[PDB]
RNA sequence: CUCGCACACGCUUACAUCAGUAACUAAUAAUAUACUGAUAAUUAACAACCAAUAAACCAAAACAACACUAAAACGUUUAUUAAUUACAUUGUUAACCCAACACAGGAGUGCACCAAGGAAAGAUUAAAAGAAGUAAAAGGAACUCGGCAAACACAAACCCCGCCU
RNA sequence: ACGAGCUACCCAUGAGCAGUUUAAAAGAACCAACUCAUCUAUGUGGCAAAAUAGUGAGAAGACUUGUAGGUAGAGGUGAAAA
RNA sequence: ACCAAAGCUAGCUCAACAUACUAAACAAAUACAAAAAUACACCAAAAUAAAAUAAAACAUUCACCUAACAUUAAAGUAUAGGAGAUAGAAAUUUUUAUCCUGACGCUAUAGAGAUAGUACCGUAAGGGAAAGAUGAAAGAAUAAAAUAAAAGUAAAAAAAAGCAAA
């Protein structure tokens, strides 16, 4: 009833999430990785 | 050690590295970049340690010896010739010991000074049969040696006394080197009559 | 034995201290390779107390005594590392002729770079290993696009600083018309 | 409709 | 408005240097020169625009047309757009139609 | 920095009629 | 060639020469002296 | 040894041996009170607890009995003058205890002189006896004394 | 949020994340889960006996440099293998065959120190 | 400080027990005895380089175990801090 | 006046010692858990990591004696194998986390309600209006859309629509 | 392309419900922890981009709750409020 | 008199030539929850681009829009089109090499977003900045030179009456 505070911290979900590993299971998060190396990320993932 | 610097840097006759240069030059600031006139390191005729004239300023025709010389900007330092005036000794209450300080010079404003005539004349390097790089006169066409000069450390190898962790000369140049072929692992197993008997299994590399 | 990280006493409070100069390359191959062995030691406690007095220094507020010298010998280290090792990859090249001390074979990575790819020790073959048999070495055809584009981006790159030496030069003849 | 529109935060680095 | 306070450097222009004298030497080689090299043949800069004049559409369109397939990415999709828009613009939009 | 010279003079006649009203001369 | 307007301090002179006796902000601001200089006239 | 690949281990294979340890060991002083019988060294992450033991034990010949380590964490709050972290570098801290019931006690390794404090206090005194003479008369009312008359 | 920036380690983690700082390993898990240490394994290091042994881990300034002449594979050869080689070709001794009396060794898994696996750390 | 020992702070649940609750009419005890685990033999404490310490367990597991049973009657009887003990 | 100690999850040196605060941070000052500089620290017994196959076994947890309907997490033993070899690696600070904030908000479990943790008023004067609380002559819904609110009241009955939780 | 760390529902694995009334652990009853948010007053750039104070409904179940996993926009999910 | 003002470098743009085209760094660790030496495997995959728009609506259609090998002409011709909008060839022709490459391109609200894809805002894909000025020497800071010119204030509060002025 008092939205805000919708980020929980969870590192166990956030590795599966958005993790390096998840990023190079599917084709499509492959993409993602190289768009983030063209433009010259400093973090390409978490 | 050595200073990484930004790739664009003003010199003031500092080192990069110390608290005088941290003060004129914060980390967090740049300047507008000098014209500097390229000079390759093989015509860079000026030394330290080798007396020239200078031409331009309030004294000319003086001479006097290199002291410190700025490559990057092109900066030769005469010993106390060109000099302004400056406090060291700074407190609330007193100050003092005024110290002449001497400023920078350009290299087009300093001509190396030949031995016998003592005038100025234009150096350029030439390739004598001896296979030695030594500076040569153009008018008077007498070669001119190197300056030596005492190295930064202060210490002159011709005086010197070996501390209790100094390595004597004789044992410096001895030599015990015997050519076989076995790596340092082998030799020194073999010195010490460490004795292994069985060997590694297969691993595979991939 | 617990002594040798501190220099002996006698030394202990003088503001400046002396040392010979650093063991330079060559002097190092005339030594035997169990006389580099037998130096390396002294050297290593030599430098275990050179950083327990740098330490203390930091804690007491006050400068390192003469501070060149753990430059010296950690140089001093430094060449003796390199010509043991001029004598490893020699005798590898007579008995095997490989540059490379460590297996590995160029690759291509799932991102269509160029890649040397070490290898690594395993008691089971290639084909037998769970972890190895995920990994993927080749580009599937999406990653065509991503990698002509990495090439213009490089190409930029250089075209940039090409141009920018040409400026330079013609900046400066300006201001020193010495031709 | 739920009409509303919601603020927006100044850069922090002014 | 504020304007700077110190005299600039005067430009010392040579009116007379190499390029000003030799300026347009041989623009008539045609002419007295059994007509063996057109004028044309002098000019010096693009690949497409040696010898030709157009507007901004026909000037895009002929740079597509042979220099095309050398460009990189991100320029050939950035022609295309703006071809796009000039072909819009010039033939759907303006007064005297 | 605006290209041109004659801005950059022009101000320089209103420099010198400030002058002589902040310091007339004798 | 990208031209810009450099005497843009004497642009706004010519106009406030003849502002400089107003009361208010029409004798320091420009557009509030165009307006009054204009109606003076 | 660290940064070198060591040989994987199977069934029979030779002991492993290191000749030239890339270890170095820095022994300080403790922050807080410690025993009597325990010294504290500075060690690279990549040693372990029996590296440290044979470490002290052939290289230096000291009997140790029980070796204790632990991690520290660097700070990594002060921001740079682009706004970026700067982290000071992880280091591991380890515990030795001595076995024969040997005493060891941190030295003081910066004992002043006697003398050179007594010249510090001598160039102290001087400076200031330099000031109060360059001090100004406060009867001349600022006047330069310089000149005689 | 959390920073994505900066070192993952195991501080960061949960009680189950425990990442290793880079030590190396030095034994398995037993029966009933107490940690059996293998001996083999661990890194015995070897130092000799610096007593007798006379060198300073600095050189007196006066000592000489000399001209830096990296070794060289064919130096090596022409220091070590070259007199053994050229004496026995011209007394008629030399096997093209067989070179294993000059140091050549065929295979490099029968010897206890490989080369090109690098079987040694240091 | 204790933690050189070392020793580490736990927080659960304080009992004072004797083997019993009080309700059992067996309140005082006669005598114990001791195993020491496998980590404390004589022969880990040799290769460990530990001649002294063989003796030091033995005093160490009696001092703690004997006080724990005896301070335990003590406090089954009513004697506490404030009370001390009068046998 | 009373939300206190600790663990898990999260945050990541913001914790500790000493010194400085003209200015930066605290919505003020003193000043320093919160701003700056130097130095220092969390030590494993607790916690993470911590064998495989074949075979025998229909019989609930609720003080479990024995039963109910909704039919229920929770394994031992035998056999065949398992590197046997002191000391492995890793988490140990905090006044903290998610909400743009040093936010009256959101936040799981164990044990206490205290032996622990904290300060409603920066200094005055005692106007109106506004907010919160206590009391009242005679009358007791005459107020008002409605007994809304408040009350020394804390009860009884009818109807409409939905069965009920 | 990326999103189920808030929320709707589900699959795993855990953890809570003291006293009081009754042959009752009966989608029974009184009343806390706990969970929802009925009515009114403050608040309306506020302590808060939905809160505080008083008062209320459930409180052994179709109940609250932690960890983690699953369903993705021509769809997911829904004791239909589009 | 404060606040302010001024500077010309950093670098960039468009080409040309051109080698022939994923740089620099790779000691160790990097697709277990990346940067954690070490155990019986599974591994992998393709299906025409659509629409915003034009026809003043909108259903057939709507250039470029992934893959053309160019230029001078044939020609906006033959043809294809609710025969409307608009779409549009070919047969057949023309084209002499290398140097002469630099700038009637910008100068810190311009030029790339860039001092930089870094701070910072987002769980994530993604979005994404502002910011530099002394001199030959500051190893000349009792330091020096320069405009003292934007709005806003101070020096100096106001005295009947009014689009503030004539
Ligand atoms: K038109
Ligand atoms: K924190
Ligand atoms: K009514
Ligand atoms: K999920
Ligand atoms: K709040
Ligand atoms: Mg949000
Ligand atoms: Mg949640
Ligand atoms: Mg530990
Ligand atoms: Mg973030
Ligand atoms: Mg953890
Ligand atoms: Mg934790
Ligand atoms: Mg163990
Ligand atoms: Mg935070
Ligand atoms: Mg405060
Ligand atoms: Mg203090
Ligand atoms: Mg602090
Ligand atoms: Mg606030
Ligand atoms: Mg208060
Ligand atoms: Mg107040
Ligand atoms: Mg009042
Ligand atoms: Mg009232
Ligand atoms: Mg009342
Ligand atoms: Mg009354
Ligand atoms: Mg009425
Ligand atoms: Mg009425
Ligand atoms: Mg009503
Ligand atoms: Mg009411
Ligand atoms: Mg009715
Ligand atoms: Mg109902
Ligand atoms: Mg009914
Ligand atoms: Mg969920
Ligand atoms: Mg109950
Ligand atoms: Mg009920
Ligand atoms: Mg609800
Ligand atoms: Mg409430
Ligand atoms: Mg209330
Ligand atoms: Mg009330
Ligand atoms: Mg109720
Ligand atoms: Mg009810
Ligand atoms: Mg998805
Ligand atoms: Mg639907
Ligand atoms: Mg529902
Ligand atoms: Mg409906
Ligand atoms: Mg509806
Ligand atoms: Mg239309
Ligand atoms: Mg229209
Ligand atoms: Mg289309
Ligand atoms: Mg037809
Ligand atoms: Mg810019
Ligand atoms: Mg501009
Ligand atoms: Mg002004
Ligand atoms: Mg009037």
């Amino acid at each position: 009833k008092a939205r805000g505070n919708e980020y929980q911290p969870s590192n166990i979900k956030r590795k599966h999430k958005h993790g390096w590993v998840r990023r190079l299971r599917t084709p499509t998060g492959v993409q993602v990785i190289l768009r983030r190396m063209h433009k010259g990320r400093k973090s390409l993932s978490h | 050690s050595k200073v990484t610097l930004p790739p664009n840097y003003r010199y003031g006759m500092s080192r990069p590295g110390s608290l005088s240069d941290k003060r004129k030059n914060p980390p967090g600031t740049r300047r507008r970049r000098v014209p500097v006139e390229p000079i390759s390191d093989e015509d860079w005729h000026l030394f330290c340690g080798d007396k020239v004239e200078i031409l331009e300023g309030k004294d000319a025709g003086k001479q006097g010896k290199v002291v410190q010389v700025i490559r990057q900007r092109n900066w030769v330092v005469v010993e106390g010739l060109n000099t302004h005036y400056r406090y060291v000794g700074k407190t609330v209450d007193y100050r003092g010991t005024m110290i002449p300080s001497e400023a920078p010079l350009l290299h087009n404003q300093v001509k190396l000074v030949d031995p016998t005539d003592r005038k100025p004349t234009d150096v350029e390097w030439r390739f004598t049969e001896a296979g030695e790089r030594v500076r040569v006169s153009t008018r008077s066409g007498r070669i001119i040696p190197k300056p030596e000069f005492p190295r930064a450390d202060g210490i002159v190898p011709e005086t010197w006394i070996d501390g209790p962790k100094d390595t004597s000369v004789e044992d410096a140049l001895e030599k015990t080197y015997v050519p076989r072929l076995k790596t340092l692992e082998e030799e020194v197993m073999e010195a010490m009559g460490i004795q292994e008997t069985r060997r590694h299994k297969k691993v595979y590399w991939y | 034995g617990l002594e040798e990280f501190f220099d002996d006493p006698k030394n202990w409070g003088e503001e400046k201290v002396k040392s010979g100069a650093s063991w330079t390359c060559q002097q190092l191959r005339n030594k035997s390779n169990e006389d580099l062995h037998k130096l390396w030691y002294v050297l290593l406690k030599e430098r275990n107390m050179l950083l327990t007095l740098e330490q203390e220094a930091k804690r007491q507020r006050l400068p390192m005594p003469s501070p060149e010298r753990l430059e010296k010998v950690v140089d001093s280290m430094d060449a003796l590392d390199k010509v043991v090792q001029e004598r490893e990859d020699a005798l590898r090249l007579l008995q095997t002729g490989q540059e490379k001390a460590r297996p590995g074979a160029w690759r291509r990575d799932i991102f269509g770079r160029i890649i040397w790819h070490k290898f690594k020790q395993w008691p089971i073959p290639w084909y037998l290993n769970k972890k190895y048999n995920r990994k993927r070495f080749f580009a599937m055809p999406y990653v065509e696009r991503f990698v002509r584009m990495r090439i213009e981006k490089q190409a930029r790159i250089k075209a940039r600083k090409r141009s920018l030496e040409r400026k330079k030069e013609k900046f400066l003849q300006e201001k020193f018309p010495h031709l | 409709k739920k009409r509303f529109t919601p603020p927006t935060y100044q850069p922090k680095y002014k | 408005f504020h304007v700077r306070v110190t005299l600039p450097p005067r430009k010392v222009v040579d009116r007379w240097n190499e390029k000003r004298a030799m300026f347009g030497v041989y623009d008539n080689i045609g002419i007295l020169g059994n007509f063996e090299k057109h004028p044309k043949e002098l000019i010096k800069g693009p690949i497409w625009l040696r010898g030709w004049k157009g507007n901004e559409l026909q000037r895009c369109i002929r740079k597509k047309r042979m220099v095309g397939n050398r460009m990189f990415i991100d320029d050939l999709h950035n022609l295309n757009k703006r071809i796009s828009y000039l072909y819009k613009h010039f033939n759907r939009h303006g007064k005297y139609r | 920095a605006k290209k041109g010279f004659r801005a950059a003079y022009r101000f320089q006649k209103e420099l010198e009629r400030w002058r002589l009203l902040r310091c007339p001369p004798p | 060639l990208r031209s810009r307007v450099t005497d843009r301090y004497w642009r706004v002179q010519e106009v406030l020469k003849h502002a400089r006796h107003f009361r208010g902000r029409k004798n320091r601001c420009y557009r509030l002296a165009v307006r009054a200089v204009t109606r003076a006239f | 040894a660290r940064n070198v690949l060591y040989p994987l281990y199977q069934l029979g294979n030779p002991q492993l041996r290191v000749f030239r340890t890339n270890f170095f060991i820095q022994l300080v002083r403790p922050g807080t009170a410690q025993p009597e019988d325990t010294v504290q060294f500075r060690i690279p992450m990549e040693m372990t607890r029996v590296d440290l033991r044979n470490y002290l034990e052939r290289i230096y010949n000291v009997p140790v009995a029980a070796v204790r380590t632990r991690v520290q964490y660097g700070s990594n709050r002060r921001r740079d003058h682009r706004n970026i972290r700067i982290k000071k570098p992880d280091y591991k801290v380890a515990y030795v205890q001595l076995a024969l019931g040997q005493t060891f006690t941190f030295p003081d390794l910066f004992p002043e002189r006697k003398g050179a404090s007594v010249d510090v206090d001598v160039r102290d005194q001087v400076l200031e006896d330099q000031r109060q003479k360059h001090s100004p008369d406060p009867r001349r009312g600022g006047v330069p004394g310089w000149f005689g008359l | 949020g959390a920073d994505r920036m900066s070192k993952w380690t195991s501080k960061r983690g949960p009680r189950t994340f425990c990442k290793g700082r880079g030590a190396k390993g030095t034994g398995f898990h037993g029966r009933d889960g107490k940690f059996v240490q293998i001996k083999e394994m661990i890194p015995e290091l070897v130092v000799p006996e610096l007593a007798g042994f006379k060198l300073k881990p600095y050189v007196n300034y006066r000592a000489p440099e000399g001209t830096d002449t990296p070794l060289t594979a064919k130096q090596l050869f022409l220091e070590t293998a070259a007199p053994a080689i050229e004496k026995d070709f011209k007394a008629g001794t030399f096997d093209p065959e067989h070179l294993e009396k000059y140091g050549f060794e065929p295979t490099q898994e029968g010897k206890l120190f490989q080369l090109y696996p690098k079987n040694f750390p240091r | 400080k204790p933690d050189k020992l070392p020793l580490f702070k736990r927080q659960y649940e304080n009992t004072i027990f004797i083997g019993s609750k009080t309700a059992d009419p067996l309140c005082y005890g006669h005598t114990q005895f001791h195993l020491l685990p496998d980590k404390l033999k004589r022969e880990k404490l040799l290769k460990q380089n530990c001649a002294d310490q063989i003796e030091v367990v033995f005093r160490a597991n009696a001092i703690a175990s004997l006080f724990a049973w005896t301070g335990a009657q003590a406090m089954y009887q009513g004697f506490w801090s404030e009370a001390d003990v009068t046998r």
